C-alpha cells in the first residue's frame, strides 16, 4: 500500500475473490430465478 | 440492434456477432492520412480534459485521485475499448458529471469519517453488478425510446457547455492577468505565476483566436476548388494539427511573453504516495472500512450507473445515426458491458470510471468523416484511431518535453473548433436558425415544407425552453440530477407533444432518418 | 466621351453638357440610408491618410506645410469638386506619390537655397497653364489607349501598397512596444509614449483584427438570408460604421492601456507661424525669389501633372467602368480641369495639390453600389456624399472630442477592409486566384472557355511581371518614375502582346466591357 | 505674412494678377497660334 497499512485477515486479493464470489452467486441466483419465472 | 431477443444476454451475444466479423476491416480501414490526423486532433482532444480534470480531482480529494490516476485509467480502458467495443469511436473519459459526482462523494466521506477511496472501490463493485444485470435483462433496448428529440437536446446542451466552458477559460486567463498601466516586474513564476504578468492575457486571446481561425480556413479549403484535390483533401484533413503546429510555433518564437503551458505529471506514481498505493483495500486502508456502508455503496452506484449509462448511450446513439454513413453497427449492450465494468474495475487501483464523452467522441467521428461531392459519403470506421489515442495518452507522462511548449490558448482555439463543428448535423440548431431568417428562405426539408412556419417555431421553442431549464439545473447544486430532467424529454414528446402537435407534424419534427413521414 | 471633337475646349463643353443635366437628382438621389453609411465610412477613408500624409509633411518640411494646411485643401478642394465635377465619386486627397514629389522639391530648395513654399506657389502657377492647354486641345481623349490592361495593374499595384502599408503600420507599433519581461512602469507620455509599454502592441493587433472580422461579417450579413431584407440591408450599408463603433467602444472601456489616438491640429492656424502666413508671397518671403527658378518650376510642375493626371485619370477609368453600372456619365476633361486648377490655385496659399486618389475613390463607389439578387443593379449616383465627406473633414478641427477617442488601430481594420474588398473586380486578380485553382474550376466567362488554360497563364504571368518591377520601382529612389514605367504597359499591351497572342485571345483577356470577343 | 517679410514693389494681389495677366497672354497666344494653324 503506502505509508502505514491497517492489517486485515483477508489480503487485498483474497476479499476481493470473495466479493466476486459472493456478487457470482447473487448474479446467478437472480439469474435462475428469472429462468424459473417467466416458465410457470 | 435495440429490439429485444428475450434471451439472456441476447443484446450482447448479438453485438459481438455483428461488429466482430469486421475485424480485419477494423485495423486495414485505418491505413490512410485521414486516420493519422484525425488521431493527432483527438490525442489533444483527449488529454486536455484528462490533464485538467485530472488537477480539479488532485485539488477536490487532497489528491487522492489525481492527474496520474485520471491519465492512466484514459489509456488502458480505451485501448481495452478500442480492442473490444462495438463502436470504436467513441472516446472514453472523464466528464463534468462524473467530476461533481467525486465532488459530492469526497465530501460526504469527509463529513462521516470514511475513506474514500474505499468507499469508491466500494461502489465499483456495486457497478459491475449493476451493468451485468441490465446486460443480462438486455436492458440496454429501453434506448430506443429515446428519439432525436432528447438526442438533439442534450447533444445541443452539452456543445453549448463546452463552448461556454472554452470561453470561461480565457476569461479566467484575464482575470488572473488584467490589463493594468503597472506591473510588478519582479513576480514569482513557481509553481504558476504569483500576480498579474503584462501580454499574457492578450496573448492568450490572439493565440486561441488565431488556432481556431486557422482550423476553421483549412476546413473551408478542404471543400474548396483550390489546389490538387487529393493535395486539398490531405492539407484539410490535417487541418487542426496544422493549425495547432503553426500558433504552437507562433508563441514559442516569442520568449518573453508568459503563457500557460500543458503541464503532465513527473512520472507513473499516485499522486498521493502517503494516502494510498496503487490497490486499495476494500477493508480500509488506516482504519477498518463499515460495514453498512458497504451496502450503502449501491446507491451512489445507482446514480453513477445512470450518469455513465446515459452519456455513453445518447452519444453512442448520435454517433450511430443512419445520416452519418456508418455501415458497421454499434453494440449498445457490448459497449455498456464495457464502460462500466472496466469503471468497477478501475475503483479497485483508486482510479477513475469513465463514460463514452458526447463532444471527444462526435469529433472523432467528424475527423473519420469523408465527404462526398456537402453529402457524407462514408466514415473510416475502424479501431486503430482511438487505440493510438489512448496510447498516447498513456504515454503522455513520458513526452513532457513536446508537452510543455504547448500553450493551453491554442487547445482553447482547437475546443471552440469542435465545438462550433459539433452542431452541424443537428436539426434543432438548424432550426434555431431559422427563427432569424424569413420563411421563404427555409430549405425544402420535410418539417419545412409540411408543417407551417409558426408550428416549426413553437416546437423549437419548447425545445429551447428544455434547454433553459437544463442549463439552469446545470448552474445549481443539485446537477447531478440532470440525467433526470433530461429523461423527462420522453414523456414530453410521447404523452404532451401529440396533444399539440398533429402525427404527421411530428414525424416530420422528430424524424429517426429526417423522413418525410 | 474620350471621343476627340477637333472644337477647342470641346471635351470640357461635353463634360458640362452630359452630367450637369442630371444635377437636380445628383441631390435627391442622396436620400437614402445606404449614402449615409457611405459617408461616415468614406469621411474615416479620407480623414486617416490626411492626418497621416500631414504629419509626415510637416516632419519632412520643418512645417512649412503640415496637417491643417492639408485638411483644409482636402476640405475645400472636395466641396468644390463635389459640387462642380462630372464624377463627383471621386475622392480628392493627398497621396504618397505627391508626399515623395514634395520631399524630393524640399530637398532641392533646401540644396539651392530657395523658399520651398514660393517655389510651390510658381509650380502651381506652371500647373494652371499645362491644363488649361491640355483641356483646351482635349489631351484628355488619350485616356482611351489606357485598357484594361494598364488600369488593372495599377489598380491591383495600388490596392497591395494600401494593404502593405496598413500592415507595416501594425509591425512599427511592435516595435515601439515589443513583448517584454519587464516595463518601465514610469514612462513619460508627452507627446507620445517615450519608451514601450505593456499591452499596447497586442491590443493594437486585437482591434484591428476585431474591427476587420465584424466589417467582413456584416458584409457576408448584407448578402445573407437572415432578418428582413430591409433591416438586413441597413445593418449590412452601416457595417464599416458599426464595426467602428463596436471596436472604439471595446478600446473605451480599457481605460488602463495606451493606444495611439487620431490627433487633429489645435485650431485653424498655419503649421508653422514663423515660417508663412496664409498667402504666400510668388516674389519671396524673407529673400527674393530667383528670376530662373520662376522659368525652372515648369519641369517640375511637369512630373506633378503627370503624376496627378495619371492617377486621377485612371481612377476615373476605373470607378466609370460599364460593368459597374454608372449611368450618368463621368467628364474626364472637367474632372482634370478642376483638380489641376483648384491645386495650383491652393499653391498659392502654401497648401497641397491633390489628385482622386483610387483606393478612396473605389471604396466611395463601392459604398454606393447596390447589388442585385451577386450582379451589381445600381449606384448611387450623387454629389451629396462626397460634398459632406468633404466637410466633415474640414470640420474635423472642430471635433476632436470626438476623434481622440478614436484608435488608430480600429481605422487599421478598416484600412485592410478597404484594401481586401478593392480587388473584387479587377480581372487581374481573378486570373491570379486561377493559377491556383484545377482548370475544371475556372469559371465560364470568355477568357477561360475561348483561350488555353495555359495561354491564360502565361497572360497573367507577363502581368505579374509588370508588377513586380513596378513594385521594385516605387521601393527605389527613383519612385517618382513610377508612371512612365506604368505608361510603357500600354506599348506592350498594343506591340507586344499581340506577337505573342492571337487577336481573339486578346479581345478575351483585354475586354473594354468583359465581352467574348 | 508671418514674422518679418521682405517688401516688394508689388503686393501679393497685384503680383499674382500680373501672373495670372501673363499667363492669359502666353494661352491666347497658343490658342490663335493654333487657330491660324491647321487652315492654310
Ligand atoms: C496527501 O494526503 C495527506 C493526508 O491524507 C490522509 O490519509 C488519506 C489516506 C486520506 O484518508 C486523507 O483524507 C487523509 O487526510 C495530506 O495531509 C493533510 O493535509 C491536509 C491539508 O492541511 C490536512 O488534512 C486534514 O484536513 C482536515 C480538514 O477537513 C482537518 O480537520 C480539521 O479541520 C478543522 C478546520 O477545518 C480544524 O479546526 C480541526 O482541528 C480538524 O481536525 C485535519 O485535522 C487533523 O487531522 C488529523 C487527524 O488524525 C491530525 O493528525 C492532523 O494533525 C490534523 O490536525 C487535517 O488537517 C492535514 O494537513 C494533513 N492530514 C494528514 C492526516 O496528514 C496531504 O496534504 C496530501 N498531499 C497532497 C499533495 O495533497
Ligand atoms: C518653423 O520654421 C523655423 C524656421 O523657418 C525658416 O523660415 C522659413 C520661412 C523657411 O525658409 C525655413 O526653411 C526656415 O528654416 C524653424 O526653426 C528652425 O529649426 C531648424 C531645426 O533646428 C533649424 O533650421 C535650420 O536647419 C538647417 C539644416 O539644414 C541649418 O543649417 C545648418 O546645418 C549644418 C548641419 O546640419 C550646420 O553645421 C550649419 O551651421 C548650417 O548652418 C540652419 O542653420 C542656421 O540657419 C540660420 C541661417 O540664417 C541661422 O540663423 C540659424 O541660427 C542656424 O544656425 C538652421 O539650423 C533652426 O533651428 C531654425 N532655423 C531658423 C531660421 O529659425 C522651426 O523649427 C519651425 N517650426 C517647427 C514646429 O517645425
Ligand atoms: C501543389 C501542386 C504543384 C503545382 C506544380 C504545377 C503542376 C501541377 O501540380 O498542376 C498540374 C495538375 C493538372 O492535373 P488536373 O487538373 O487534371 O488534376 C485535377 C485536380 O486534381 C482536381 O482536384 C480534380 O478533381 P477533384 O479536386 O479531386 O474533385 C481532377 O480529378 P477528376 O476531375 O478526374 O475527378 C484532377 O484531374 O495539377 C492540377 O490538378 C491543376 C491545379 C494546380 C494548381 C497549382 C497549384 C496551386
Ligand atoms: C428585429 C426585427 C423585428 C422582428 C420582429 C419579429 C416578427 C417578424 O418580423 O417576422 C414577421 C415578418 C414577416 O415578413 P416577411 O417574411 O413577409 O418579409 C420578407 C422578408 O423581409 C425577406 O427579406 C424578403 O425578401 P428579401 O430579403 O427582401 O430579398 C421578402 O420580400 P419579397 O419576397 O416580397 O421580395 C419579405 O416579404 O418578418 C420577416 O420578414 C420574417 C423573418 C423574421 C426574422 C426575425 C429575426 C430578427
Ligand atoms: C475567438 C476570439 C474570442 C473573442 C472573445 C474575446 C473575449 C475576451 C475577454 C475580455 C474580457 C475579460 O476577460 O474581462 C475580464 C478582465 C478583468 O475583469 P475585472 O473586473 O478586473 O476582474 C475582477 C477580478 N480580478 C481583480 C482578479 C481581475 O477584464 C479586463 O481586464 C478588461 C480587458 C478586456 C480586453 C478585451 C479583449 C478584446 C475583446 C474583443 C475582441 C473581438
Ligand atoms: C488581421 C490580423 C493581422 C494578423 C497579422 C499579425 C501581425 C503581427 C505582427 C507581429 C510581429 C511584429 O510586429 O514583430 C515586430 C516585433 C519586434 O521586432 P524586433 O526584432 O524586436 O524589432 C527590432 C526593433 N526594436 C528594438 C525597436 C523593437 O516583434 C515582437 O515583439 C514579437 C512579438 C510578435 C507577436 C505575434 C503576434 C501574433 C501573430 C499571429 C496572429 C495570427
Ligand atoms: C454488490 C457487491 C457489493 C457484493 C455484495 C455485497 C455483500 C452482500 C457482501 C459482499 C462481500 C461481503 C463481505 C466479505 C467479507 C466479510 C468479512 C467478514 O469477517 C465480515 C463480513 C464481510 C465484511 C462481508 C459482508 C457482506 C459483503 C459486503
Ligand atoms: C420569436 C423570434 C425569435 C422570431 C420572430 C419571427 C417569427 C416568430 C415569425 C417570422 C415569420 C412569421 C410568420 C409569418 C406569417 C404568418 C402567417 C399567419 O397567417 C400566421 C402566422 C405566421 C405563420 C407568422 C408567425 C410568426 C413568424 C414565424
Ligand atoms: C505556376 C504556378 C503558380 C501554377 C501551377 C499550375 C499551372 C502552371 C498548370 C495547372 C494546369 C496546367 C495545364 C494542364 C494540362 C495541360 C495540357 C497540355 O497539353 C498543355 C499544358 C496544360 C494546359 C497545362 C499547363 C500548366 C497548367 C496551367
Ligand atoms: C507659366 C507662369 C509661370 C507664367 C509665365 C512665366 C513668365 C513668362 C512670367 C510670369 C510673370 C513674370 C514676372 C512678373 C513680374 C516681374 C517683376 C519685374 O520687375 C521683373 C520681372 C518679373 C519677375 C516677371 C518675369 C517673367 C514672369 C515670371
Amino acid at each position: 500500500g503506502e505509508r502505514v497499512q491497517l492489517a486485515h485477515h483477508f489480503s487485498e486479493p483474497e476479499i476481493t475473490l470473495i466479493i466476486f464470489g459472493v456478487m457470482a452467486g447473487v448474479i446467478g441466483t437472480i439469474l435462475l430465478i428469472s429462468y424459473g419465472i417467466r416458465r410457470l | 440492434p435495440l429490439q429485444q431477443t428475450g434471451q439472456l444476454f441476447g443484446g450482447l451475444v448479438r453485438d459481438i456477432r455483428r461488429r466482430y466479423p469486421y475485424y480485419l476491416s477494423d485495423i486495414t480501414d485505418a491505413f490512410s492520412p485521414q486516420v493519422l490526423a484525425a488521431v493527432i486532433f483527438i490525442y489533444f482532444a483527449a488529454l486536455s480534459p484528462a490533464i485538467t480534470f485530472g488537477g480539479l480531482l488532485g485539488e477536490k480529494t487532497r489528491n487522492q485521485m489525481g492527474v496520474s490516476e485520471l491519465l492512466i485509467s484514459t489509456a488502458v480502458q480505451g485501448i481495452l475499448f478500442a480492442l473490444l467495443g462495438a463502436q470504436p469511436l467513441l472516446v472514453v473519459g472523464f466528464s463534468g458529471p462524473l467530476l461533481v459526482f467525486e465532488e459530492a462523494f469526497f465530501s460526504f466521506c469527509e463529513t462521516n469519517g470514511l475513506e474514500y477511496i474505499v468507499g469508491r472501490v466500494w461502489i465499483g463493485f456495486w457497478l459491475i453488478l449493476l451493468v451485468v444485470l441490465v446486460v443480462a435483462f438486455e436492458g440496454s433496448f429501453l434506448v430506443r425510446f429515446i428519439s432525436r428529440y432528447t438526442q438533439e437536446i442534450f447533444s445541443f446542451l452539452i456543445s453549448l457547455i463546452f463552448i461556454y466552458e472554452t470561453f470561461s477559460k480565457l476569461i479566467k486567463i484575464f482575470q488572473d492577468h488584467p490589463l493594468q498601466k503597472t506591473y510588478n516586474y519582479n513576480v514569482l513564476m513557481v509553481p504558476k505565476p504569483q500576480g498579474p504578468l503584462p501580454n499574457t492575457a492578450l496573448l492568450s486571446l490572439v493565440l486561441m483566436a488565431g488556432t481556431f481561425f486557422f482550423a476553421m480556413m483549412l476546413r473551408k479549403f478542404k471543400n474548396s476548388s483550390y489546389f490538387p484535390g487529393k493535395l486539398r483533401r490531405v492539407i484539410g484533413d490535417f487541418g487542426v494539427p496544422i493549425s495547432i503546429l503553426i500558433m504552437v510555433l507562433v508563441d514559442f518564437f516569442i520568449q518573453d511573453t508568459y503563457t500557460q503551458k500543458l503541464s503532465v505529471p513527473d512520472g507513473f506514481k499516485v499522486s498521493n504516495s502517503s494516502a494510498r498505493g496503487w490497490v486499495i483495500h476494500p477493508l480500509g486502508l488506516r482504519s477498518e472500512f463499515p460495514i453498512w456502508m458497504m451496502f450503502a455503496s449501491a446507491l451512489p452506484a445507482l446514480l453513477v450507473f445512470i450518469l455513465i449509462f446515459l452519456e455513453s448511450q445518447i452519444t453512442t446513439l448520435i454517433v450511430s445515426k443512419p445520416e452519418r454513413k456508418m455501415v458497421k453497427g454499434s453494440g449498445f449492450h457490448l459497449d455498456l458491458l464495457l464502460v462500466v465494468g472496466m469503471g468497477g474495475v478501475a475503483a479497485l487501483f483508486g482510479m477513475p470510471w469513465l463514460s463514452a464523452t458526447t463532444v471527444r467522441s462526435v469529433t472523432h467521428a467528424n475527423a473519420l468523416t469523408v465527404m462526398g461531392k456537402a453529402q457524407i459519403q462514408e466514415v473510416k470506421e475502424q479501431r486503430i484511431s482511438g487505440l493510438l489515442v489512448a496510447v498516447l495518452v498513456g504515454l503522455s507522462i513520458l513526452m513532457e518535453p513536446i508537452l510543455s511548449r504547448i500553450p493551453l490558448a491554442v487547445l482553447f482555439g482547437i475546443f471552440l473548433y469542435m465545438g462550433v463543428t459539433s452542431l452541424s448535423g443537428i436539426q434543432l440548431f438548424d432550426r434555431i436558425l431559422l427563427l432569424f431568417k424569413p420563411p421563404k428562405y427555409h430549405p425544402d426539408v420535410p418539417y419545412v415544407k409540411r408543417v407551417k412556419t409558426w408550428r416549426m417555431h413553437l416546437f423549437t421553442g419548447i425545445q429551447i425552453i428544455c434547454l433553459a431549464v437544463l442549463w439552469v439545473v446545470k448552474s445549481t447544486p443539485a446537477s447531478l440530477a440532470l440525467p433526470f430532467v433530461l429523461i423527462l424529454t420522453v414523456p414530453l414528446r410521447r404523452v404532451l407533444l401529440p396533444l399539440i402537435f398533429r402525427n404527421v407534424e411530428l414525424q416530420c419534427l422528430d424524424a429517426d432518418d429526417a423522413k418525410a413521414t
